[PDB]
RNA sequence: CGAUGUCGGCUCAUCACAUCCUGGGGCUGAAGUAGGUCCCAAGGGUAUGGCUGUUCGCCAUUUAAAGUGGUACGCGAGCUG
RNA sequence: AGCCAGGAUGUUGGCUUAGAAGCAGCCAUCAUUUAAAGAAAGCGUAAUAGCUCACUGGUCGAGUCGGCCUGCGCGGAAGA
């Protein structure tokens, strides 16, 4: 079971994105459902450890922002074309 | 660290003199006195040496285990003494000891001579073995280093001074 | 001695030790393993 | 010795080389060769790597090539002025971009995998790392 | 490789175009100074080293 | 040997000390070969297999496994001192085997105190059921 | 002390030509060995190898004691074959029964280092398994 | 390009070290003799002739060795041609 | 890590060779006393013999190990 937690984007865009990148975080978007897609920043050192293991990308993952729990599923991941990095993750309401 | 954690007890009929970073250790064999480096505190509490860092200093748990060892091997020095074992090998090398200047012969056109140091004191029991007795361990090793140089076993053989403690690896002319 | 640049041990008694800032790889069982950085 | 056996043109622009690179996932195998460095590998270098590689794992498991070279390269002999027209192709690179899967490998143990890549990454001139498939 | 040994013009006996070449495992010393371009002096003449080491061989 | 194997061997010593009632004491401080397996041996001609020559008397195994029963045997842990327990028969004769292995060609380290099963003295006890 | 076992089969007495200058790295004799293993083969019968272990002493008196014959050979009466096998996983030798191994087990059981039988009677298997004969 | 005289030889050299000899050392598939290879070292020393304009080369006979390069491929207001 | 111990039996596995006993090479590459012992990881012989390695126990008692990313840094690095 993974328990993310997660930041409500201030701001976006590729100049946010590879300043987070620089700054220890990294950017991701959660989608689907009726709610509008809702974009968060996460802590990367800890989503690489969680997606270290190969269930991560099956099981359903909760992201917890502003004390709230969003129960979803990790659809697609960027990540770095040569580094051990993320880039960038798509979570789907679970 | 874990060898400067490692306290070195004072035996009965220790002098242990403490002189900021100099000290001097003196017993029934004889005196050493050792300057140690600023970085190491040295503190003699009613029955034991214990080593630790001086703050500030970087290299301070390394040099503190290097002094602890030195006074180690000075209590043992200046105790029991030290002893280091050297045996020839070959025909004809022998040694001999004039009071503090050895005499060897190994197949030179000359003869050789060891002038040794004042701390040290050597004897020969049989014709090859030299066993040299001394306080300080450092110059004790040197002695034998150098009787060793003046001819080091080959690895053909064995041929030449070696250490009594040795095991010297022996190589075949292959044909 | 083998004056290499790119010194490693070769077998399992091989140490890598520095010395007055050189690597070396000091062998205490082969001679042959004897090796130098440089 | 990776060739195209017909091109469509003969010789080609130096071009350039930037941006990184897209056959970035293990795909086909179970280990990967993953370039850090830009560069271009010409068919020799590749194969050179390919046969140490294969060496390596004794002919057991499969190895995929994911970089074929097709770009021409061309030189002009030696001692000779430098105008008269482009020089001959003397042989084929694939450029590489930074995260461009080299090599991939199955049937082996991951240490096997680990060794032969190693042992054919100093047969490279990019900088190259070890990756593994990953789900998702 | 050195100078064109021979008789020409002071291109000939000043620019380094002969390459001659040793095989020193059997001492045959051949090589040219034909092609005013040392490589090719160097390769077109490596053939006939060929043949000379060849011939010495057989 | 971890925590899982560390527990599935405190119950078999456990199991073993609660079926058996006695048991005897060794320390191979020159134990050879030849008596640890002269030992075993005898052990597998006079009944089966479950009497070992198992040397785990830690300061912290055994000691922390003796709670149990025979809470006698934490002060035996200090000076290595090891156990060869005994489940069938009462008063089995092999107590005098090791003082006998003590005897012949032994360093005489085992000290043979009988952890006072009867809750005798230390001395060794020469009177058996026959 | 210096006891190596390398013996041959009882029928060739005085074992010169194969092992020899190993059984004779000292000065000690060569025709006490050869008495002393006639002496114990006079009570069994001829042709199998015999181990024996050996304590030289420096009062000039060597003491022997014997083992039972060697289980190879054993097997290899037991089974009736003169070559064992060659690379046997491809082509099977012979076939070996588990009441004949248990016999061939039971006579050397006073020697053995095992109280139920049945274990070394399976290693004898193992054996011979590992040798290409399946049982 | 209102001139910076090219090859080679002679005389004179000076520097570099990627050392040919001598010097110190490690490994050697180094028994010794003699080698191989690598490292430190530029203090000194480092052929004479036959042929060729030759540098180079081949050859003859020496030598501890007959080093590789820079210097306007050193040196014609120094010589030769 | 070191100090104290061991590291057995089948088996000397069958071969091809001149002999192969773990060490020349190949295939089998199991099981047994089990704290634990690979038909062997190394050194040795003419072949053994012989000294070792893996793995088990014993002593002292707080850290140990080897991967990843990275900052700075070391060698590789010889010319007039
Ligand atoms: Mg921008
Ligand atoms: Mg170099
Ligand atoms: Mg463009
Ligand atoms: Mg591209
Ligand atoms: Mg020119
Ligand atoms: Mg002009
Ligand atoms: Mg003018
Ligand atoms: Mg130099
Ligand atoms: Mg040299
Ligand atoms: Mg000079
Ligand atoms: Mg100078
Ligand atoms: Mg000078
Ligand atoms: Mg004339
Ligand atoms: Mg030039
Ligand atoms: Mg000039
Ligand atoms: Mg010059
Ligand atoms: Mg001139
Ligand atoms: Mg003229
Ligand atoms: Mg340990
Ligand atoms: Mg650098
Ligand atoms: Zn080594």
């Amino acid at each position: 079971m993974f328990t993310i937690n997660a930041e409500v984007r201030k701001e976006q865009g590729k100049g946010a994105s590879r300043r987070l990148r620089a700054a220890n975080k990294f950017p991701a978007i959660i989608y689907g459902g009726k709610e509008a897609p809702l974009a968060i920043e996460l802590d990367h050192d800890k989503v690489m450890n969680m997606q270290a293991k190969a269930e991560f990308y099956s099981e359903v993952l909760t992201i917890v922002v502003d004390g709230k729990e969003i129960k979803v599923k990790a659809q697609d991941v960027q990540r770095h074309p040569y580094k051990p990095k993320l880039q960038h993750i798509d979570f789907v309401r679970a | 660290s874990r060898v400067a954690k490692a306290p070195v007890v004072v035996p009965a009929g220790v002098d242990v003199k403490i002189n900021g970073q100099v000290i001097t250790i003196k017993g029934k064999n004889g005196e050493l006195t050792r300057t140690l480096n600023d970085a190491v505190e040295v503190k003699h509490a009613d029955n034991t040496l214990t080593f630790g860092p001086r703050d500030g200093y970087a290299d301070g748990w390394a040099q503190a285990g290097t002094a602890r060892a030195l006074l180690n091997s000075m209590v043992i020095g200046v105790t029991e003494g030290f002893t280091k074992k050297l045996q020839l090998v070959g025909v004809g090398y022998r040694a001999a000891v004039k009071g503090n200047v050895i005499n060897l012969s190994l197949g030179f056109s000359h003869p050789v001579d060891h002038q040794l140091p004042a701390g040290i004191t050597a004897e020969c029991p049989t014709q090859t073995e030299i066993v040299l007795k001394g306080a300080d361990k450092q110059v004790i090793g040197q002695v034998a280093a150098d009787l060793r140089a003046y001819r080091r076993p080959e690895p053909y053989k064995g041929k030449g001074v070696r250490y009594a403690d040795e095991v010297v690896r022996t190589k075949e002319a292959k044909k | 001695m083998k004056v290499r640049a790119s010194v490693k041990k070769l077998c399992r008694n091989c140490k890598i030790v520095k010395r007055d800032g050189v690597i070396r790889v000091i062998c205490s069982a082969e001679p042959k393993h004897k090796q130098r950085q440089g | 010795m990776l060739q195209p056996k017909r091109t469509k043109f003969r010789k080609m622009h130096k071009g350039r080389n930037r941006g990184l690179a897209q056959g970035t996932d293990v795909s086909f195998g179970s280990f990967g060769l993953k370039a850090v460095g830009r560069g271009r590998l010409t068919a020799r270098q590749i194969e050179a790597a390919r046969r140490a590689m294969t060496r390596a794992v004794k002919r057991q498991g499969k190895i995929w090539i994911r970089v074929f070279p097709d770009k021409p390269i061309t030189e002009k002999p030696l001692a000779v002025r430098m105008g008269k027209g482009k020089g001959n192709v003397e042989y084929w690179v694939a450029l590489i971009q930074p995260g461009k899967v080299l090599y991939e490998m199955d049937g082996v143990p991951e240490e096997l995998a680990r060794e032969a890549f190693k042992l054919a990454a100093a047969k490279l001139p990019i900088k190259t790392t070890f990756v593994t498939k990953t789900v998702m | 490789t050195t100078r064109s040994q021979g008789n020409g013009g002071q291109n000939v006996n000043k620019v380094n175009s002969a390459v001659r070449a040793t095989h020193l495992p059997t001492g045959i010393s051949v090589l040219a100074q034909d092609s005013r371009s040392q490589l090719d002096n160097k390769k077109l003449a490596l053939a006939r080293l060929k043949e000379k080491l060849a011939e010495m061989e057989l | 040997a971890l925590n899982l194997q560390d527990k599935q061997a405190i119950v078999a010593e456990v199991s073993e000390v609660a079926k058996g009632a006695l048991s005897a004491v060794v320390a191979d401080s020159r134990g050879v070969t030849v008596d640890k397996m002269t030992e075993l041996r005898k052990a597998g001609r006079e009944a089966g297999v479950y009497m070992r020559v198992v040397r785990n008397t830690l300061l912290r195994r055994a000691v922390e496994g003796t709670p149990f029963e025979c809470l006698k045997d934490a002060f035996v842990g200090p000076t290595l001192i090891a156990y060869s327990m005994e489940h069938p028969g009462a008063a089995a004769r092999l107590f005098k085997e090791f003082a006998k292995a003590n005897a012949k060609f032994e360093v005489k380290a085992a000290a043979f105190e009988g952890e006072l099963i009867p809750a005798s003295q230390i001395d060794r006890l020469a009177t058996l059921p026959t | 002390q210096a006891y190596v076992k390398l013996q041959v089969a009882a029928g060739m007495a005085n074992p010169s030509p194969p092992v020899g200058p190993a059984l004779g790295q000292q000065g000690v004799n060569i025709m006490e060995f050869c008495k002393a293993f006639n002496a114990k083969t006079d009570s069994i019968e001829k042709g199998l190898p015999i181990p024996v272990v050996i304590t030289v002493y420096a009062d000039r008196s060597f003491t022997f004691v014997t083992k039972t014959p060697p289980a190879a050979v054993l097997l290899k009466k037991a089974a009736g074959i003169k070559s064992g096998s060659g690379k046997p996983n491809k082509d099977k030798v012979g076939k070996i029964s588990r009441a004949q191994l248990q016999e061939i087990a039971q006579t050397k059981a006073a020697d053995m280092t095992g109280a139920d039988i049945e274990a070394m009677t399976r290693s004898i298997e193992g054996t011979a398994r590992s040798m290409g004969l399946v049982v």
